[PDB]
């Protein structure tokens, strides 16, 4: 099962690579997300787990991108919107949590607690 | 970014006048946020961000000292205006 | 006017001479992109198909070109079976050139008929004949379908394996044949079978022509089917180290460049290590330039953090030694591509021992600047541009050295 | 101000901070002037000053350069070496540069242990590049390389190969046809970074039988990786597969290797009809030694008739069943030998089985 | 003209009606350039094999020159591998960079026929000749004919278009060397059409009535028939035989194309009848 082995390899690589700059983190998550989508399209039996992990990593990437926004570098009263992408980031991430919790068929308590 | 900066200056003067002259206790908001991180992309932006920080650190200190009668509040407003116009 | 403009070409197609008939046939893409209406598109292709079925074997070439030019408009055809019957009815003609034209046209219609079993069969039949001008077109059509269908690719791959391993077909055609194995990315089993085929094909035909073709085709295959890239990279590295053919080494470099440009993170540590060792061993300047370009491309991306990931000092790491030596090597290009890796590592990875490398880099930069100051050659300015870009990246990434670099630049002014 | 060059060099050698930039700019100015041919007589004075400084205290300067200041030393050395390379006018400073490099290397081989060739690597590279002298033997150099190969010294082999390559690039001479095979087998067995260049040189202006030498080497040596290079050479320098030594060629094509099918297809599609007919007759001829691999031979026979050049135009894949169009006439004893050989290899049955 | 029309074919989006008008004029006046076997070979494949091979093998090919090839070629019999090596690197070049070598190859095609040369040289030369045919046919055909005259006038383009059978007045050794017979048939098929066009233009020019037109038609019919007749005569074995199988196959393909192009040729060649020793060959070959 080279496909499944490779999927696990990529996921664990993402897990491991967390001690580095958010700039690098964003690119790593992007590479691996497009990787996972490609693999999900390529296979059919892994199409579930591949897309599930893909949406999860996308959720994490959205959170990181929101956190590294320029809004935090300006004082509170100077907030002026049109840059606070975190506003839409919150809605997108919440919707993705709903999507992952419900749409997929086989879900365990461990995964449910992760999602919550 | 330049246009956003001008809007920030305008909103700064508005916030200063509103939180210093009008009800200061109503505002009672602390500038408790990351400030002054050297991420600006131009010396012009850096200078403006410095001016903003100067104005905020003055106004936070001068929030409750005097009554709304605006004894020295006029001085703070005038100095903020001069600073804002200084950067051409 | 949309309907009128059609009949004006229709009467031309009805003219006696192939002069007017050819003029009409090559005039359609104009009318198409003028009026993209689906009704008119379908009406046009019906008449094109008929004039193709009954043609002078040159109107057919013109129609083949029209199909190869207006491909985007093909999907919007309401009537497909009639059109395909008309086009396919000239594959039984005994003329070896009229079969070759039709196979090309079918290959150009994979988008709208990707599952037609009769077309698949006819192509697989024409692929094993005695007429060169039709085999060289069946190859094209087979490569065309093998991308937009799966059940065709599964049969083809076996056909091609057999027909390569049979001593038939000249080497000239064997060259044209291999690239079809690019489009075996549909399924993991397809990819595995193709790779297993490679491992034998390369050793069974250790020419230079065949190796050059096959290695590139199957590095493309590894890029497409992202499950065996670690395996592909090590084969490329072995051939980089061992085979003495300068051409094969240069292909290895120009292929590892593509793999390092598409998927940098997957590169392990020992892979980079072995590449650096190979770069050290070679005495050849051009190959050293190639390996250093690949390493510069890798350095910018995430691969560097993995390479300096712990669970051996960075000074013990060979990459540093190669960077340092090439930073002062004579050749301007090698020096530039060296300083690139040094700048990238200094900006990205910040270890305690690397600080001396900051001084090393910054001082090498002025050497590059003075070397390129007065050359006034196109390559000289290319290297100078790279050097200044490295300077800018270093300064902005690390404000510490900005004062150092600026005064130097002023002195070179 | 060339007089202070030695004194600033010592100040530069120990600590300069800024004077190094001035020294480099001065040297770059001289290099640019030389490139423009503007009578820039400053480099030689700097070279002489450097030589004098090295002769004064080789150990101290070497230690400072290879331990404390690597960047400045490397930059200065690179600037100097490019100066010599550009100034090919009589190479007067070449001898001084070679002597200085040799002395610095001698000092460093002992003084530099922790700093393992941090810049001494560049020094050694410059020395090797500059030491590309032209050999004058071209006949005993092969013996020297052969002796080194038994000695198995990497640097010695590299230097010998580099020297020989210039010799071959020089005027052609009468190359020996005895030690060439040994040299090629040894350079192939050992990792020869310049193996391809050496082979090209020795094969281009060669006073001997290139096809014979290549065939013998390929048939005897079981060299894995370079076998492709050998195959390409064999094909290109012998445009016909069977040209000079038919006995050896046939032994190579058919036997009791790994690249056999490539050669065999080339033979099928690149042989004159008379040569092919003679090959058929000799291969199928009676021989009790079983000197031809029956599998390869029979496959080659079956491919000969179907060479597409022969059916290039006749109607295809629609044949009358009774109508037998074309065959290959053969003789009585030849037919007997054919049937006997096919039966003999059929009797192999190592694993295939009766079915 | 051929080069420019190919460029225009390549670029169709910009040139609105210019491409259509040019192609009409070509196909109407210059039919000896609209021969499908010429344009089809241009499309090659989409396999990119040639492109990838060239991008990695041209490098710096030790600066090969027409005079360098000429030097090696003047002593090719003494050294054949040198010629093999030179033309092997020639094959990779693009359709344009090859023009400077048109004289070297075409002028010196005589001694290629000499026995001994492995047919790889001939196959590669045929491939190069086809590449050059896809670029500059007009000049190339004249060069080839005047180079393959037997061992000596210098035929001109206008001369050949009058009596194209001049193509077949070549070295009798040509009739037994497959790779060059191919080129000779290509020239013959081109120049027959060219002659048709030339006569058609000439009659219109000199008109300053029908009798002339059907004289033209009769001449063309007889001309095609005679070409076919000499071709069959070539297929006949010579007494010395009492290779030829490849030569007969190539002639069979050419005859097949002519027969499909026009039936009346089939009806005329037969009413003239031809040596009946050939029936067992043609009946299956065509």
């Amino acid at each position: 099962d080279p496909s499944q082995q490779f999927l696990q390899q990529s996921l664990e690589r993402v897990y491991s690579l967390q001690h580095l700059d958010p700039q690098g983190a964003q690119e790593l998550l992007e590479f691996t997300i497009r990787d996972l989508q490609r693999l999900g399209e390529l296979q059919s039996e892994l199409a579930g787990v591949a897309d599930f992990s893909a949406t999860y990593l996308r959720c994490q990437l959205l959170l990181i991108k929101a956190l590294q926004e320029k809004l935090w570098n300006v004082a509170a009263p100077l907030y002026l919107k049109q840059s606070d992408l975190a506003s839409a980031a919150a809605k997108q991430i919440m919707e993705e949590t709903y999507k992952m919790e419900f749409m997929y068929s086989g879900v365990e308590n461990k995964q449910v607690v992760i999602i919550h | 970014r330049n246009v956003e900066l001008q809007q920030q200056s305008c909103l700064l003067i508005s916030h200063a006048i509103e939180a210093l002259i009008l009800d200061p206790e109503s505002a009672s908001f602390q500038e408790y946020g990351s400030t002054g991180t050297a991420h600006a992309d131009s010396e012009y932006e850096r200078r403006m961000m410095s001016v903003y920080n100067h104005v905020l650190e003055e106004v936070e200190s001068l929030n409750r000292k005097y009554t709304p009668v605006s004894y020295m509040h006029t001085a703070c407003l005038c100095n903020a205006i001069i600073a804002l116009l200084k950067v051409p | 006017d949309a309907n009128s403009a059609l009949m004006e070409l229709d009467k031309g197609l009805r003219s006696g001479k192939l002069g007017e008939q050819c003029e009409a046939v090559v005039r359609f893409p104009r009318l198409f992109q003028k009026y993209p209406f689906p009704i008119l598109i379908n009406s046009a292709f019906l008449k094109l198909a008929d004039v193709f079925r009954v043609g002078n074997n040159f109107l057919r070439l013109c129609v083949l070109k029209v199909t190869q030019q207006s491909e985007k408009h093909l999907e919007k055809i309401l009537n497909v079976d009639e059109f395909v019957k008309r086009i396919f009815s000239v594959i039984h003609s005994n003329d070896p050139v009229a079969r070759a034209i039709t196979l090309r046209m079918l290959g150009s219609l994979a988008s709208i008929i990707p599952e037609r079993k009769n077309a698949h069969h006819s192509i697989r039949q024409s692929l094993d004949s005695h007429d060169n001008v039709e085999v060289e077109a069946a190859v094209f059509a087979a490569a065309n379908f093998s991308a937009q269908s799966k059940d065709f690719a599964v049969g083809i791959c076996n056909k091609i394996s057999e027909m390569i391993q049979g001593l038939a077909t000249p080497v000239d055609l064997k060259l044209k044949l291999i690239p079809i194995l690019q489009h075996m990315h549909h399924d993991a089993i397809l990819a595995s079978s193709a790779r297993q085929l490679l491992q034998q094909l390369v050793t069974s035909y250790p020419s230079t022509k065949m190796v050059i073709v096959s290695l590139h085709t199957f590095t493309l295959l590894a890029a497409s089917s992202l499950v065996d890239t670690p395996k592909q990279i090590q084969l490329l590295l072995q051939y980089l180290k061992n085979d003495p053919r300068k051409a094969v080494k240069r292909l290895a470099i120009q292929d590892l460049k593509l793999l390092a440009n598409k998927t940098p993170h997957t590169w392990s540590r020992e892979n980079i290590q072995a590449l650096c060792e190979c770069a050290l061993q070679t005495p050849y300047d051009s190959l050293k330039l190639g390996m250093l370009s690949v390493l510069s491309t890798l350095s910018g991306t995430i691969a560097i953090k993995h390479y300096f990931s712990i669970v051996s000092s960075p000074r013990s790491s060979d990459l540093v030694k190669l960077a340092q030596e090439c930073c002062y090597h004579n050749n301007r290009g090698i020096a530039a591509h060296g300083v690139r890796v040094l700048t990238n590592i200094t900006v990205s990875c910040q270890e305690k021992d690397l600080l001396a490398l900051e001084q090393d880099a910054v001082f090498g930069l002025e050497s590059l600047l003075v070397l390129c100051s007065q050359d006034d050659s196109p390559g000289a300015q290319a290297t100078l541009k790279i050097a200044l870009n490295c300077m800018v990246k270093l300064a902005k990434g690390r404000p510490h050295l900005s004062q150092s670099v600026v005064e130097t630049l002023l002195t070179q002014l | 101000a060339r007089v202070v060059q030695g004194s600033p060099e010592v100040p530069g050698i120990t600590v300069r901070v800024l004077q190094a930039l001035a020294t480099l700019l001065s040297s770059p100015h001289g290099g640019a002037l030389v490139m423009s041919m503007h009578r820039s007589h400053f480099l030689a004075c700097p070279l002489l000053r450097q030589l004098c400084q090295y002769q004064r205290c080789v150990p101290q300067d070497t230690g400072f350069s290879s331990l404390f200041l690597k960047v400045l030393l490397q930059m200065l050395q690179w600037l100097d070496s490019p100066g010599v390379e550009g100034g090919p006018l009589r190479a007067q400073l070449r001898m001084l540069a070679s002597q200085a490099s040799a002395g610095r290397r001698l000092s460093d081989v002992r003084g530099g242990l922790l700093r393992l060739a941090e810049a001494l690597a560049f020094r050694q590279d410059l020395e090797v590049v500059s030491s590309t002298v032209r050999a004058v033997i071209a006949t005993l150099r092969s013996g020297e390389q052969c002796s080194v190969e038994p000695d198995l010294i990497s640097k010695v082999l590299q230097g010998l190969i580099e020297v020989r390559s210039p010799h071959l690039e020089e005027l052609l001479t009468a190359f020996f046809s005895a030690t060439a095979d040994a040299a090629s087998p040894f350079p192939a067995c050992k990792p020869v970074v310049v193996v391809s260049s050496l082979l090209l040189q020795e094969e281009e202006p060669l006073a001997g039988g290139k096809p014979g030498a290549d065939g013998g080497s390929l048939e005897a040596v079981r060299l894995g990786p370079s076998s492709g290079l050998l195959v390409d050479w064999l094909e290109m320098l012998d445009p016909e597969v069977v040209s000079s030594c038919p006995d050896l060629q046939l032994r190579l094509l058919f036997s009791r290797p790994s690249f056999r099918p490539y050669l065999l297809t080339l033979f099928t599609h690149q042989s004159s009809w008379p040569t092919l007919h003679q090959c058929i007759r000799v291969l199928l001829g009676k021989s009790r030694e079983q000197r031809f691999d029956p599998s390869a031979s029979l496959d080659f026979l079956w491919a000969c008739i179907h060479v597409p050049r022969i059916w290039q135009g006749r109607d295809q894949r629609t044949p009358q069943k009774r109508r037998e169009e074309l065959v290959l006439r053969v003789q009585g004893p030849e037919l007997i030998s054919l049937v006997e050989l096919i039966l003999a290899e059929a009797e192999t049955r190592s694993q295939d089985g009766d079915t | 003209i051929k080069f420019l029309i190919r460029q225009a074919q390549g670029l169709q989006q910009e040139l609105g009606g210019l491409h259509s008008a040019l192609l009409r004029l070509l196909a109407t006046n210059y039919p000896h350039l609209c021969i499908v076997d010429d344009w089809i070979c241009e499309e090659e494949i989409t396999g990119t094999d040639a492109l990838l091979r060239r991008m990695l093998l041209t490098n710096n090919a030790k600066n090969h020159s027409p005079k360098q090839l000429q030097e090696a070629f003047s002593a090719v019999p003494v050294n054949n591998t040198q010629v093999m090596q030179i033309i092997e690197h020639l094959t990779l070049l693009s359709a344009s960079e090859l023009i400077p070598y048109a004289e070297v190859l075409t002028s010196n095609m005589s001694q290629l026929l000499n026995s001994g040369v492995p047919r790889r040289i001939l196959q590669t030369v045929n491939k190069l000749w086809m590449v050059l045919n896809t670029v500059m046919p007009r000049r190339l055909w004249v060069m080839t004919v005047n180079a393959l005259q037997p061992s000596q006038q210098k035929y001109t383009q206008n001369d050949l278009m009058i009596d194209p059978l001049i193509v077949l007045r070549c070295d009798q050794r040509v009739h037994r060397c497959p790779p060059l017979m191919d080129i000779t048939l290509h020239m013959l098929n081109g120049y027959l059409l060219a002659s048709k066009a030339y006569l058609s233009a000439h009659l219109k020019e000199t008109e300053q009535e029908v009798t002339r037109e059907e004289l033209k038609n009769a001449l063309l019919a007889a001309q095609d028939s005679a070409a076919v007749q000499i071709l069959l005569e070539i297929c006949l074995p010579t007494e010395e035989e009492k290779n030829l199988r490849e030569v007969q196959c190539l002639i069979c393909c050419l005859l097949h194309q002519m027969y499909i192009a026009d039936p009346n040729i089939a009806k005329l060649v037969h009413f003239q009848g031809y040596p009946c020793e050939l029936l067992p060959l043609t009946v299956a070959g065509i």
